[PDB]
């Protein structure tokens, strides 16, 4: 019944933000890394 | 080069544990899923009993 | 050389945030059962009503 | 209940090989740097 259901939908919630936060925990690695490169190639 | 290459490896190596996580988190719903039909499924007793 | 220990520090705290995500996740998810099983015992209140 | 304890159990199983081999992958890219 309802109890069911409704954990199923805040499941599905706390799936989208847990997985925003592992793209930010990529993105921001893909911007440091790249920045680390860039500038050590300059040397 | 070298480098770019390295960071291409970190990244494609991060990607695999959210590949992990996702193949996780999906399991999730299935099973908080399969619960629903499982408690649906306890109510065909108490319908029988209303009978 | 410092490059080298950049990118490996940056990899390092991508994961150990993936991680901190994750325990964070599942102790939520695991308090959530949990309270499932209790609001269900609550449920039975109902039966053994009926049974009274 | 028997349905919602069987359900935490298995999450308690499954959650924790899900960090065993994430600990194992985070210990295995480090000896590989």
């Amino acid at each position: 019944a309802c109890l069911n259901t409704r954990f199923l939908e805040e499941e599905e919630l706390r799936s989208h933000h847990i997985l925003e936060r592992l793209d930010a925990h990529i993105e921001e690695l893909k911007r440091e890394s790249e920045k680390t490169v860039r500038q050590f190639t300059a040397l | 080069g070298a480098l770019e290459e390295l960071r291409g490896q970190y990244i494609k190596a991060v990607k695999k544990i959210k590949c992990d996580m996702l193949r996780y988190i999906q399991e999730s719903k299935e099973r908080a899923a399969e619960m629903v039909k499982a408690e649906v499924l306890r109510e065909r007793q108490e319908t029988a009993r209303k009978m």
